[PDB]
């Protein structure tokens, strides 16, 4: 009746043989409820395989899914250049039946280490009640990154909102925009504002920070 | 051929349009009486409707909608008995034959012969080119004891109508012409007079007569109120047996007849069940079996024993309101040698109702129907599982009688499949109805089938389109096998022959029968090959057996 | 080509309703079901309910019962998402789909635009993000203009009256919990023009007709 996708992100270079997963939470049918989808950025999802190992018409043969016990497995022969998408599965058994938290792949055209910067909130927004410290990541790959805050060495939670650009038209790398939102009554309290950036392209979690007041 | 049969497709758009017109032209081309709903919908304008031109009676309703022809030649249309009615009101309804946003659209009813509307009302709305439809004294049409005298009529058009005919008495007319003039027969009549041919009394029609006359007799009638007894519009066809009034032994009455719908016949026609009680049907009356009679007839006789169990299809009994076969009813059909009703396989047959934990139908399940021989209803397929390359779970299906027909008209339908050949080998009779086979991309061995011998009546015809091009079909090489007689097969190889060239050995065609050389000597019987008795010594070349049983051989 | 087309793509105030349309074409409408499914931003799928075309029957999921009515329209061929008592949570994309086969959903209307937030019209204030010693990775420096708290969408950003398009990254609007959106729009330059070249951002919120220019400098 339910499922879980690991990973929410796997990456891939051409010619390669790929795998995506899904864990059925009960001895589903039976066999043949499950089906996988392809999601292009900002357009309608479309079915790819169903009855697990059966393509429809208009979905290519380098696609072919499968199952084993209570787990399904999509398969791609040699990956290609259009396959930039998030992939969802479904155990269409009984009702109500569930979707999955989404395995989304991307096209690794030479991993790019992110350009990590830091920005204290401007001196006018500060006297305008609110505050915003943006931590820009520039030109990286894949879209999979780890962005966290350490306001004076204490991890934050809930007081921030991420954002990520549409894949670049010419180089195939992104750009990320973390924005911690706080108040004027709280920013005057702390001093340090760190943004540790762990990424599958940096050898170790690269970290930046600024000093409140020290320009 | 006088009598045709209605459709029953309402306003629902025709599955295969490129066929649809050619469906109509077949149903009624030749037709006079029409036992049931004359439905003429969706027709575009380049559409020669010259087959209706013969239709008198129509027992059903008369539905005309979403067309586009500026004119439908239903000009001889005497009477429409509103037996069943459109929306259970209207024994005629002309709806949206105007254009989907000089122009097209139905323009004149021209019904210049429609005297009587035996039951039900009239409903003529939204036909923005239609004129003189109010301009009819609708009250003369409706029967006297028509207690369904209700009418709704749209007059709005984008077109300005012309005056009637000068040669028209009142402003009353069906069409602008002078023969198109409403000719009245109830109000302008003399006294009690239901129907008459003029103000005079002597102009009165018979009582049994019913839509005017050309005389005072029942044998002078323009229609019948009960039964056309061989020219003499009657109340009751003479029943099959007469009573002495005193004692009451009733030896049969030679000049008795059979009520066929509106008729009075001696012998109920092809697919129809003659009865004990004197009717013709397509369902025997209760506590009857459907026998196969000392002639060739189907017939409906009694049940001494509580009658033996019997199989039912969709549109029959507990299955009546069921529409498709699913996993949750498919098993009922196991063991069934003859299904009363019909089977249909829609694409929801093959992905079940998860809303109701109804499993999808698995292609091994169908292997029930190989026990089935005769469907008394229709057969309709629109999904068949991707695998099974052929409709052969019906390999033993012998006859389809189509006393139900899909969407009114079609005894065997097949669309949007993906089979690669048919495979009904045993299918000999297509009792009634049309076969529709369209949009099966991989379907070959259709052409290869000799439909003209399955069929039973002239109005019948197989219509097909969007299939797999039968020239590209010898393109991959597919064609009947050498042992298939007269070039005719249902699919590759000598299982799917239609008649074996020489003999049959089971389900496979062969050149000859082992009377002389094969591993066991056989004996021929109805051009079937069958074995002799195993203890009848192998002869070094000559004849060995001489029959199936234990004796007739050698030693 | 078989199709589903969807409308109603609008905005809504919490505690109102909308009834999304779904005109299905090029297939016998009645002999497949029709289903709806929703998709908030950044997250994924979530199933609404069923709707046997042929006979109405339904299966609106738990998270939405009594708040949802789904309706066929055989005569004209359309399915309708009658959704009620909505709120911020219920802002998503509402696709419609059949289920030919063989079991999932195959054909997909584009989905529709449904967002909920109780705000009239409101422009943003544009506060810049200045470069210094902390934004120089190598010889490249980054400078921007933080555009925050506006309503409604959309907003169009140009750098230095247009001349500077390379390096420009304008992230999509992140809707604050406060009921308004917020964005960021930087530009990566060689760190040799900081002072030589003049750096300003020209924003455009048409619904409010505000036109802000914000010089960026260390």
């Amino acid at each position: 009746q339910s499922v879980l996708t690991q990973p929410p992100s796997a990456s891939g270079t051409p010619g390669q043989t790929v795998t995506l997963s899904c864990s059925g939470s009960r001895t589903n049918a039976g066999r043949d409820p499950v089906s996988w989808y392809q999601q292009l950025p900002g357009t309608a999802p479309k079915l790819l395989t169903s009855t697990a190992p059966q393509g429809p018409s208009g979905v290519p043969d380098r696609f072919s899914g499968s199952k084993s016990g209570t787990s399904s497995s999509l398969a791609i022969s040699g990956l290609q250049s259009g396959d930039e998408a998030d992939y969802y599965c479904t155990v269409w058994d009984s009702v109500p039946g569930a979707s999955v938290f989404g395995s989304g792949t991307f096209l690794t055209v030479t991993v790019a280490a992110p350009s990590v910067f830091i920005f204290p909130p401007s001196d006018e927004q500060l006297k305008s009640g609110t505050a915003s410290v943006v931590c820009l990541l520039n030109n990286f790959y894949p879209r999979e990154a780890k962005v966290q805050w350490k306001v004076d060495n204490a991890l934050q939670s809930g007081n921030s909102q991420e954002s990520v650009t549409e894949q670049d038209s010419k180089d195939s790398t992104y750009s990320l925009s973390s924005t911690l939102t706080l108040s004027k009554a709280d920013y005057e309290k702390h001093k340090v504002y760190a943004c540790e950036v762990t990424h599958q392209g940096l050898s170790s979690p690269v970290t930046k920070s600024f000093n409140r007041g020290e320009c | 051929t006088q009598v045709c049969t209605g459709t029953d497709m309402k306003l629902r758009l025709p599955a295969s349009p490129e066929t649809h017109l050619d469906m109509l032209r077949h149903l009624y081309q030749g037709c006079q009486v029409v036992q049931g709903n004359l439905e003429l919908t969706y027709l575009p304008t380049n559409a020669s409707l010259s087959f209706l031109q013969d239709i008198q009676e129509v027992q059903g309703y008369v539905l005309i909608a979403h067309n586009q022809v500026r004119q439908v030649p239903l000009q001889r249309l005497r009477i429409v008995r509103g037996t069943q009615l459109f929306e259970d009101n209207y024994a005629l309804a002309v709806l949206d034959n105007g254009d989907p946003l000089s122009p097209g659209g139905l323009r004149e009813l021209q019904l210049r012969s429609l005297t009587e509307i035996l039951k039900g009302g009239v409903l003529i709305q939204r036909n923005p080119q239609l004129c003189y439809q109010d301009t009819i004294l609708w009250k003369d049409i409706f029967h006297k004891n028509n207690q369904l005298a209700l009418t709704l009529i749209d007059t709005n058009r984008s077109r300005a109508c012309h005056p009637c005919s000068p040669m028209c008495k009142g402003s009353r007319c069906w069409g602008e012409s002078s023969e198109d003039c409403q000719s009245l027969t109830r109000t302008v009549c003399a006294g009690g007079c239901a129907r008459c041919k003029g103000p005079l009394p002597t102009d009165c029609c018979h009582e049994q007569c019913a839509a005017g006359c050309t005389g005072p007799k029942h044998s002078d009638c323009l229609a019948c109120l009960h039964f056309n007894h061989s020219g003499i519009c009657e109340l009751h066809c003479p029943a099959l047996v007469t009573y002495n009034t005193d004692t009451f032994e009733s030896m049969p009455n030679p000049e008795g007849r059979y009520t066929f719908g509106a008729s009075c016949v001696t012998a109920c026609p092809y697919n129809y069940l003659s009865t004990d009680v004197g009717s013709c049907t397509l369902v025997c009356p209760l506590h009857n079996q459907e026998v196969t009679a000392e002639d060739g007839t189907q017939r409906c006789e009694k049940c001494s024993k509580p009658c033996a169990r019997v199989c039912y299809g969709l549109g029959m009994e507990h299955l009546r309101e069921v529409r498709a076969v699913t996993s949750a009813n498919i098993q009922e059909f196991a063991g069934c040698k003859k299904i009363f009703g019909s089977l249909a396989f829609l694409p929801e047959s093959f992905d079940g109702d998860p809303a109701s934990n109804t499993a999808p139908l698995q292609p091994e399940q169908l292997q029930v129907f190989e026990t089935l021989e005769e469907i008394t209803g229709y057969l309709y397929i629109s999904a068949w599982p991707d695998s099974l390359p052929d409709l052969s779970v019906f390999q033993n299906l012998q006859v389809i009688r189509g006393r139900i027909l899909h969407n009114g008209a079609y005894s065997l339908t097949l669309q949007g499949l993906g089979i690669s050949w048919l495979g009904l080998r045993s299918l000999r009779e297509l009792g009634s109805g049309l076969a529709l086979i369209h949009h099966n991309t991989h379907l070959c061995f259709v052409h290869t089938v000799p439909w003209d011998q399955l069929f039973r009546n002239p109005h019948q015809a197989l219509l097909h389109t969007a299939n797999r091009p039968e020239d590209e079909c010898v393109g991959e090489g597919l064609a009947c096998h050498q042992l298939c007689a007269r070039g005719h097969c249902w699919g590759p190889g000598p299982t799917q022959c239609v008649n074996c060239s020489q003999f049959l050995r089971g389900q496979e065609c062969v050149e000859e029968c082992r009377v002389l050389q094969g591993l066991p000597r056989e004996y021929v019987n109805a051009r079937h090959c069958l074995p002799c008795h195993p203890e009848c010594q192998p002869q070094n070349g000559s004849v060995t057996c001489f029959g199936p049983e234990a004796d007739q051989c050698v030693a | 080509e078989v199709q589903l087309v969807q409308s109603g793509g609008g905005l809504k105030v919490p505690g109102g309703s909308v009834k999304v349309s779904c005109k299905a074409s090029s297939y016998t409408f009645t002999s497949y079901g029709i289903s709806w499914v929703r998709q908030a931003p950044g997250q994924g799928l979530e199933w609404m309910g069923d709707v046997n075309t042929y006979a109405g029957n339904t299966n609106y999921a738990q998270k939405l019962q009594g708040r949802v009515t789904m309706t066929t329209d055989t005569g004209t061929s359309t399915a309708y998402m009658e959704l009620r008592s909505l709120r911020s949570d219920d802002a998503a994309v509402y696709y419609c789909a059949r289920d030919r086969g063989y079991y999932a959903f195959d054909i997909w209307g584009q989905g529709t635009m449904v967002t909920v937030s109780s705000a009239s019209t409101k422009g943003p204030s544009v506060f810049p993000l200045a470069p210094s010693s902390k934004s120089t990775s190598g010889g490249t420096a980054a400078l921007g203009c933080l555009v925050k708290d506006y309503f409604p969408e959309p907003v169009t950003v140009s750098w230095n009256s247009g001349a500077l398009t390379s390096g420009v990254h304008t992230f999509p609007a992140v809707l604050q919990s406060s009921g308004l959106y917020s964005l960021s729009s930087v530009v990566t330059v060689p760190s040799s023009s900081l002072g030589t070249q003049t750096y300003i951002c020209n924003v455009n919120h048409k619904p409010s007709n505000t036109k802000v220019d914000k010089k960026v400098e260390p």
